[PDB]
């Protein structure tokens, strides 16, 4: 469920960004 | 009815960024893009000045003299108004803005790895030392529209 | 057309509380539990033991 996790980044990637995606 | 309730507490989520980061909040509103500064119980307005673009500078170390471990949080930066030619000192704040005098930092903290976007171009930085550009267009972006 | 409005400008919302904890906002908008770190304009994801 929500287990006793120790969490890193492993490889250089994978990376998320935000922007301005929505447009009315 | 439930509607200008969802309306009326997400007010005051914005009242509450707003005293962390009034440019967004309030572009976010008001749709423009509008720089604000933070002050007190009041936030102020604030007007641009677009500089020379063509050239900005990015400097690869981000650590200042003197001294560790006092670390800038953003790159600094070396641009121009034009027209004009003195040589000034910004640090590269988001969505293209260039800082005056408030440097964002914020002390040595190890092992970093950020990596800043301007213009088109991001920057890693790995130890506060650059390292490597980065593909922008290899980073996935978060759509979140409920649709 | 009001609906995306909420929608639009609580997307900028999301990207202010994403630069503090970005596991939180991430894992309201995925659903899944999903563990992520701040680094500048860009959070990357980590994944966990
Ligand atoms: C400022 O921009 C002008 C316009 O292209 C350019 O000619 C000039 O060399 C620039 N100055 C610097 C220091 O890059
Ligand atoms: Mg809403």
């Amino acid at each position: 469920k929500y287990p006793y996790r120790v969490c890193s980044m492993a490889q250089g990637t994978d990376l998320i960004r935000f922007e301005r995606n929505i447009v009315c | 009815e439930a509607w200008c309730v969802d309306q009326r507490r997400t007010l005051e989520v914005f009242k509450e960024l707003s005293k962390i980061n009034p440019s967004a909040i309030l572009s976010a509103i008001y749709n423009k893009p509008i720089a604000a500064r933070f002050m007190g119980d009041v936030l102020g307005l604030a007007s641009c000045v677009t500089i020379n673009q063509t050239s900005v500078k990015v400097l690869r170390d981000m650590n200042v003299k003197e001294s560790p471990g006092r670390c800038y949080s953003r790159p600094v930066v070396i641009f121009n108004f034009a027209n004009s030619s003195y040589v000034q000192y910004g640090q590269l704040g988001e969505d293209n803005e260039i800082l005056l005098g408030n440097h964002r930092t914020e002390e040595c903290q190890l092992p970093s790895l950020k990596i800043f976007i301007a213009g088109n171009s991001a920057y890693e930085y790995v130890d506060y030392l650059f390292k490597r550009m980065i593909d922008l267009s290899s980073i996935s972006t978060v759509d979140s529209m409920i649709a």
